């Protein structure tokens, strides 16, 4: 939003200057095309897993919000989401595998990758029967 | 040599807003640093930038400020790609 | 004043301060009318028939 | 030379141009404080 | 079927013109009236074609009551001939018939009227 | 007297007229800017919901702009029918409809010529424009390489004027490439547009088969190798037994598990008549509820629900099959096979992409922009092109474009005028000057001089060659056949068809009834 | 004929049509007042 | 065309709407120029000056002087 708005003050003063909008308006698509190209040549390429690069880039890519003095401990959170899923193909790997839930209460330091499956509702508890259970099998009934 | 090349020598001037802006948040001297950038560049061909912890130029690689390619090219691709459909805007008229 | 007050709206987007701005246009007007007293030509070495044209020169242009 | 090959009329479009370009420009002012690092959040 | 375009107009307003002098009484003038009241619709196809009122009017009455062949009008189109045999025009004797009956017989419910009673919404 | 009431506008003969021509005036001005490649697109507000929309086409613009006038509301009307006969063009009609009023208004006052007499000036000389415009034409479709290109060229024009004119040499593959998959099947509704937010315009890609935005159950697998495809337009919902008066009367519960079982029993059935073909995805066209969906998990079926009426066409003409709901015979009926039933994802949303099909009758168009009203106007551009390349199938001959079509039926109208007595032969070359007026305008729009180029595009078509027009790149006159410039001869038909039948109506007024409004 | 001048103007017509009937008003206001069957108008 | 019209009543006393109906028809003219040919102002003013400047010239050698006889003055 904002080199928008200084290519259109760009093109304020070369609307003064006899030009047409349309010369103007090839000129960046020409001009943006050539910087893919010098981008290419400019970018290296990384390994498929590299704790080095990814952890640093993650952290130095948030870099203005309240977690980012946080991002000791939530870069590797982030990094080793994305590692679980892995592929060849370079492939858009959907979030919806990754969840983010928000519970209201406690701090941030707090957050920390859950090994399971973490539910968000809580229990009924009109019987409360069982408390804690170990060694448990979950089924999934869709019926009533 | 030709009116297309004066208007990329304006998309090269205009580019240089995002490390003026970051001048200004930081409370540096825009042209201070921005003539810092030109001092470094002609040898430095690639890793020289700005870091706000040290408030000055240095080689961003040594301290780890990196981002993907495809953030800057969707940026560069998007931001050309609105202004062509801006400049071919001539009427504003009320509608239904 | 328009041309030096839109070219002003870039340089304060640099963040150069305002007297700085007045300071340089200053010192570029004196400048320029003392490069521009030096260029310009003397008329009144010539006679009164040649300096009445030179109303004309202004007349006409002036009209 | 002159008076020749051309005339512009309806200078409106320059003049809604210049109307669209500043309007977007004065938006873009707004969110320039919130880049980089030394940026600043916005509450809405 | 009938030949319409003024000339069914002018035919019948020469006749109740011609009996107006024979039935002088003094419902002449309402004979007269209905005469030129007829000669309206031939008028007004000279007037929006452009011809002459005057010069038409003129001659379908002179030629009428000289020639019985009662299929001349007012051509319209600009033709160079006026009779209605070589224009391709036919219209029906109950079209042209209801123009008349209609007409007259609403006109006498509009003078019938004396007292006009209109109640503001 | 007042006999129409309080608050009704009516005008006599000089307030009639001449309110209706400034009104051709009004709706022709709005539109001038938007003729020809060098044209800016007009942005329009909406008065509620703050919903903006960007569009080029001369309809859109007058569908959405209110418009109390009368006069205009032939242009409205005239735009909208155009705009559903051919697709492309109406900006054309628009404009040449006002210039034959504007025109008419100086024969009316200078000339001082009755308005019948005009008319039927424009009834020859609309005959002698349709008699060059047919013999102007040439035949097509013998050779489908010459077919193919003309497609390519109606396309390149088409595109031309609109958002895609930097990128028509790509667009041009995608388009006439759609077409002929077709296989001479003259409909719009077997081509979909998704809506994709991100890349840049020239990142619309050709797909391979078919592909939508749908999703597989919460159970089905990724891939399936040489999957068998059905469509079923049937309710694997709660079925119910459709003589609704049914109802359960229950002496006691025993029976009535037993009723719940014989109900889960009869679904279960109805399951196991889809498995005895032995299919490999089933596609429902409305909501398939969760015990339908388990049952599929073991026999290796895939589901795929809530698919549009529309989708159930367009995805059964590229499966070959036929829409199956009885089940019961499973000799007829054969069905189709795809490859891969591999999906995809572009943006945030997956698409199921299929490839490798038995036919391609219907196709997709994937797209790629910055802005939804991008999107959009690309939506309204590309729908253009596919109505013109759509109705060239049928419709076989071409004209040359490039403003050559209007002066070359302008070259019988000036022969057809001189032999022509009386006052009308001034209104057979007003009709001229108004065919006249359209490359004029296309000068104007791309900032080059008009009277040049008209001059000597006039000059030159007279000496006797009909091939050159006008090339508004370099700004001199060319040969279109070498640029490889072509429309449709039904589009320039219908435009001086419907702009000769917009004057007539118009110029057919003497007095304006406006009632009162509710 | 299609030769003749439709003059673009009936306006004028219109406007004379509007004066005769304002100016016949006011004549037939006055007509029961001639003679020496006439009648007084107190205003 | 007010003022013009009251400078040309006081001036002469005639041709007023003469004044009132070419001063609209040059503009009238003018205005096609300015639309279809595309034609700038100050070169349709330019021809104007020499135009208007043949045209007096036109009158210079059409006119007709009757002083030497006061009978055909008087006619
Ligand atoms: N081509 C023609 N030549 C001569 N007379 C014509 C021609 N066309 C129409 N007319 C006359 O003009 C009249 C017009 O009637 P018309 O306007 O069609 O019916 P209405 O008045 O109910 O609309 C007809 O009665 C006919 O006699
Ligand atoms: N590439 C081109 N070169 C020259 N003329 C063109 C070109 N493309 C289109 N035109 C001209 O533009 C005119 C109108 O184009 P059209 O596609 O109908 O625009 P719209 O859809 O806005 O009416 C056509 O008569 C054609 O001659
Ligand atoms: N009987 C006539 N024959 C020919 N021309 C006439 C006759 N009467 C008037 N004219 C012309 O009509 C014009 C009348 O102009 P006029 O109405 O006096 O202008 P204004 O009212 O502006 O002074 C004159 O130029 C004259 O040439
Ligand atoms: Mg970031
Ligand atoms: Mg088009
Ligand atoms: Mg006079």
């Amino acid at each position: 939003v904002i080199l928008t708005g200084a290519l259109l003050g760009a093109a304020e003063r070369l609307l003064n200057k006899g030009i047409h909008p349309t010369i103007i308006a090839d000129s960046f698509q020409s001009a943006a095309k050539r910087s893919v190209d010098i981008l290419l040549e400019m970018c290296h390429k990384v390994s498929l897993s590299d704790r080095e690069q990814l952890v640093r880039a993650a952290s130095t890519s948030l870099s203005s919000k309240i977690v980012s003095q946080y991002s000791s401990f939530l870069a590797p959170l982030a990094v080793d989401s994305v590692l679980k899923i892995s592929d060849e193909n370079s492939k858009n790997v959907d979030l919806n595998d990754i969840r983010l839930v928000k519970k209201v209460g406690g701090t941030i330091d707090d957050t920390e990758m859950i090994d399971g499956v973490v539910l968000t509702q809580t229990a009924i508890k009109s019987a409360g029967g069982p408390t804690r259970k170990e060694k448990a099998k979950i089924g999934l009934i869709q019926f009533q | 040599e030709g009116v297309q090349a004066f208007i990329w020598q304006e998309f090269a001037s205009a580019l240089e807003v995002i490390p003026t802006t970051l001048a200004e948040n930081a409370g540096l001297n825009s042209i201070k640093v921005v003539t810092e950038l030109r001092s470094k560049h002609e040898n430095g061909e690639l890793n020289d930038g700005i870091s706000v912890r040290r408030s000055g130029t240095t080689n961003t690689y040594e301290e780890h400020i990196l981002q993907p390619v495809l953030v800057s090219t969707s940026a560069i691709t998007l931001a050309s790609e609105c202004v062509k459909s801006i400049l071919r805007i001539d009427d504003i008229a009320f509608s239904r | 004043a328009s041309a030096l007050l839109d070219q002003a709206l870039e340089l304060i987007q640099k963040g150069i301060h305002p007297i700085k701005i007045a300071n340089g246009f200053d010192e570029a007007a004196k400048l320029a009318i003392s490069k521009l007293e030096e260029t310009c030509d003397d008329i009144s070495a010539s006679n009164d028939e040649l300096f009445r044209d030179f109303l004309l020169r202004a007349a006409k242009t002036s009209l | 030379v002159p008076s020749n090959a051309t005339f512009k009329n309806k200078e409106k479009p320059q003049e809604v141009r210049k109307a669209n370009i500043i309007a977007a420009r004065s938006v873009a002012d707004a969110i320039r404080t919130s880049l980089g690092p030394k940026g600043m959040d916005k509450m809405i | 079927v009938v030949y319409g375009g003024g000339a069914a107009e002018v035919t019948m307003s020469l006749a109740v013109s011609e009996e107006a002098d024979k039935q002088r009484g003094i419902d002449q003038y309402a004979f007269r009236g209905f005469a030129q009241a007829l000669d309206t619709i031939p008028m007004t196809l000279a007037e929006n074609s452009g011809l002459d009122p005057i010069g038409t009017l003129s001659t379908l009455k002179s030629k009428q009551l000289k020639e019985k062949i009662s299929n001349i009008g007012v051509d319209c189109l600009g033709y160079g001939s006026n009779d209605m045999k070589e224009l391709f025009v036919v219209d029906p004797f109950i079209g042209k018939k209801q123009q008349i009956l209609l007409a007259t017989q609403l006109c006498r419910m509009i003078l019938k009227i004396d007292n006009v009673i209109i109640s503001g919404k | 007297v007042q006999i129409f009431g309080d608050q009704v506008t009516e005008e006599r003969a000089e307030n009639a007229r001449l309110s209706a021509f400034v009104g051709a005036i009004a709706v022709g001005d709005l539109v001038k800017s938007t003729l020809g490649p060098k044209g800016m697109d007009k942005l329009l507000q909406s008065a509620s919901s703050n919903t903006c929309m960007v569009t080029n086409d001369g309809a859109t613009i007058l569908k959405s702009i209110p418009l109390d006038n009368p006069a205009a509301k032939v242009l409205v009307n005239i735009s909208k029918v155009q705009d559903d006969e051919v697709g492309d063009g109406t900006t054309s009609v628009t404009v040449l409809s006002a210039e034959l009023l504007r025109e008419a208004e100086k024969l009316i006052d200078q000339s001082k010529i009755h308005p019948q007499t005009i008319i039927e000036g424009y009834r020859l000389a609309s005959a002698a424009a349709l008699d060059a415009l047919t013999k102007a034409a040439v035949d097509n479709s013998h050779d489908k390489t010459m077919f193919r290109e003309d497609l390519i060229h109606i396309a390149k024009t088409t595109l031309s004027s609109k958002i895609l004119s930097q990128d028509k040499d790509h667009f041009a593959e995608l388009a006439t490439n759609a077409i002929l998959r077709l296989k001479g099947s003259t409909n719009l509704e077997h081509i979909q547009i998704i809506k994709i937010l991100g890349g840049k315009l020239s990142d619309s890609f050709l797909d391979e088969g078919f592909i939508l935005a749908k999703k597989f159950g919460n159970n089905q697998p990724k891939r399936i190798e040489n999957a068998k495809i059905l469509i079923a337009n049937t309710t694997l919902d709660t079925d119910k037994v459709k003589i609704f008066g049914t109802k359960f009367k229950v002496d006691s519960t025993a029976k009535l598990a037993q009723l719940e079982k014989a109900e889960r029993e009869k679904m279960k059935n109805k399951i196991a008549k889809i498995s005895k073909f032995g299919i490999n995805t089933f596609i429902n066209r409305q909501l398939i509820y969760d015990y339908p969906e388990q049952l599929f998990t073991d026999l290796g079926i895939n589901s795929i629900e809530h698919a549009d009426f529309e989708g159930v066409e367009r995805l059964a003409l590229v499966t070959g099959g036929e829409v199956v709901s009885t089940f019961d015979e499973p000799s007829k009926c054969k069905l189709g096979e795809c490859d891969v039933i591999e999906e995809i994802m572009l943006g945030e949303q997956p698409f199921l992409k299929f490839s490798g099909c038995k036919a391609g009758e219907a196709c997709t168009i994937v797209l790629r922009g910055a802005t939804d009203q991008t999107l959009d106007e690309a939506e309204r551009s590309l729908h253009d092109a596919l109505s013109v390349l759509s109705q060239t199938t049928k419709e076989t001959r071409t004209v040359l474009g490039g403003g050559c079509a209007e002066m070359v039926m302008s070259k019988a109208v000036d022969t057809e005028a001189q032999n022509i007595d009386g006052k009308k032969s001034l209104a057979v070359e007003a009709f001229a000057r108004a065919l006249r007026q359209l490359p004029t305008i296309l000068a104007d729009n791309a900032g080059f001089d008009s009277s040049e180029l008209v001059s000597k595009l006039r000059s030159s078509i007279y000496n006797g060659i009909s091939t050159s027009g006008l090339d508004l790149n370099n700004g001199t006159i060319a040969d279109m056949r070498q640029l490889g410039i072509v429309e449709s001869y039904k589009l320039k038909r219908a435009v001086v068809s419907s702009a000769s039948e917009a004057a007539e109506v118009l110029l057919r007024v003497d007095n304006i009834i406006r009632a009162r409004p509710r």
